């Protein structure tokens, strides 16, 4: 059972160095060159370069000259990515991927954020005004993921939970919404339930009509 | 270096269409000497690795559906799905790896259904939100298709630029639609400024544009 193994996902601030590890496994590391592939969110996939695992030399896609490094430990049959002095365009998944074959590692995600942890704030998207939509504002939080749910998960039907986005701060956000019947509001409580496990926090909010 | 277009970028399918991927190499990528062309196809889902599924142009990868074949010689090359099934919506793309590597632009492959106009909602700040100086004003887009929608946000009927962040749900895999969410990001103080908050929806199914709006106070 061949495989790569990559290290764990990385949250660094912009200026900072991070070294990723693509761990070989189940045959001759030393006789198979080592390919680097960048995919930023939402886009394509980028060949940054290639490294000869046997004599150490690597190559370099012209993107990825200055700031970039690839390197071995050929005893523990690993290669390294270095990226030094990390920028916003930096944020993005490395790939580790083998000559010759279907191999690739899981791929190292890479978040440039000036945030350190921190949990969401919570607001109330309230009910307008024969279907009313509403929902929750999850605000400010890092890093990723938060959990919604909805009515502690008895609501699931007509649930948009949306992808977080990176604000300028480097804090992430995202709102969770619902449809629902018009003649239900000032019968049906509606409550999100959101959870962010980083911060280790837990917050609930009511949204009825303002 | 060789130069990889690929095209289209996007497909829209149903149940059981014959599917057709092509490829442009800007140099051929068949090696003279053993008559081989260095040409690959991968599939890749959200969040997961790329997959192999064709080498060598036209060989299969083992545990790849038979439904998949490749073809083409020295600069053209095609990756075919006779008979597309939900388990085959992913985005493909082609590898040359004669001279180094060069991806295609890729290839995203959703469901098509009929048009749909979106449901549209606005939604004002929050008090509790105010208290700490920023106003988030969020506009809903629900339920709509194709994915191609121009959001407008007019604050007092200015029109509003580099202060607002979209968002777009992945196609449902219950009804085939997207839904986006536009978020306005203001200061408490250029919130209170002003008076007319309006949301301006552009889309393939509404037979004009439509405004959403709602006034600060009231």
């Amino acid at each position: 059972q061949i495989q790569l193994v990559q290290s764990g996902p990385e949250l660094k601030k912009p200026g900072e160095t991070v070294k990723i590890s693509c761990k070989a496994s189940g045959y001759t590391f030393k006789n198979y060159g080592m390919n680097w592939v960048k995919q930023a969110p939402g886009k394509g996939l980028k060949w940054m370069g290639w490294i000869n695992t046997y004599t150490g030399q690597p190559i370099y896609a012209n993107d990825f000259k200055g700031r970039f490094a690839f390197s071995l430990e050929t005893s523990a049959s690993t290669a390294y990515l270095q990226i030094n002095n990390l920028k916003n365009e930096d944020t993005a998944t490395y790939f580790c991927a083998r000559d010759w074959g279907p191999y690739w590692g899981q791929g190292t995600l890479v978040i440039v954020s000036a945030a350190s942890t921190k949990g969401p704030s919570v607001f109330p998207l309230a009910p307008s005004s024969g279907t009313a939509a509403l929902g929750c504002l999850v605000k400010d939080y890092f890093p990723e993921p938060v959990t919604v749910s909805w009515n502690s998960g008895a609501l699931t039907s007509g649930v948009h939970t949306f992808p977080a986005v990176l604000q300028s701060s480097g804090l992430y956000s995202l709102s969770s919404v619902v449809t629902v019947p018009s003649s239900s509001l000032g019968t049906q409580t509606y409550i999100c339930n959101v959870n962010h496990k980083p911060s280790n926090t837990k917050v609930d909010k009511k949204v009825e009509p303002k | 270096n060789i130069m990889m277009t690929q095209s289209p970028s996007s497909l829209a399918v149903s149940a059981g269409e014959k599917v057709t991927v092509n490829c442009k190499s800007s140099q051929s990528v068949l090696y003279s000497s053993n008559q081989m062309n260095y040409l690959a196809w991968y599939q890749q889902k959200p969040g997961q690795s790329p997959k192999l599924l064709i080498y060598w142009a036209s060989t299969r990868e083992s545990g790849v559906p038979d439904r998949f074949t490749g073809s083409g010689s020295g600069t053209d090359f095609t990756l075919t799905i006779s008979s597309v099934q939900t388990e085959d919506l992913a985005v493909y793309y082609c590898l040359q790896y004669l001279s180094s590597w060069t991806f295609g632009g890729g290839t995203k492959l959703e469901i098509k259904r009929t048009v749909a106009a979106p449901s549209v909602f606005i939604f004002p700040p929050s008090d509790e939100q105010l208290k700490s100086g920023t106003a988030s004003v969020v506009c809903l887009l629900n339920n709509f298709y194709p994915r191609e929608a121009k959001v407008q946000w007019k604050v007092d009927n200015a029109l509003q630029s580099g202060n607002s962040q979209e968002s777009v749900t992945e196609q449902d895999s219950k009804d085939s639609t997207y839904s986006l969410s536009s978020t306005l990001t203001l200061s408490k103080a250029d919130y209170e400024k002003h008076k007319v908050y309006a949301c301006e929806v552009t889309h393939q199914g509404l037979s004009s544009p439509v405004t959403k709006s709602f006034n600060r106070g009231e």
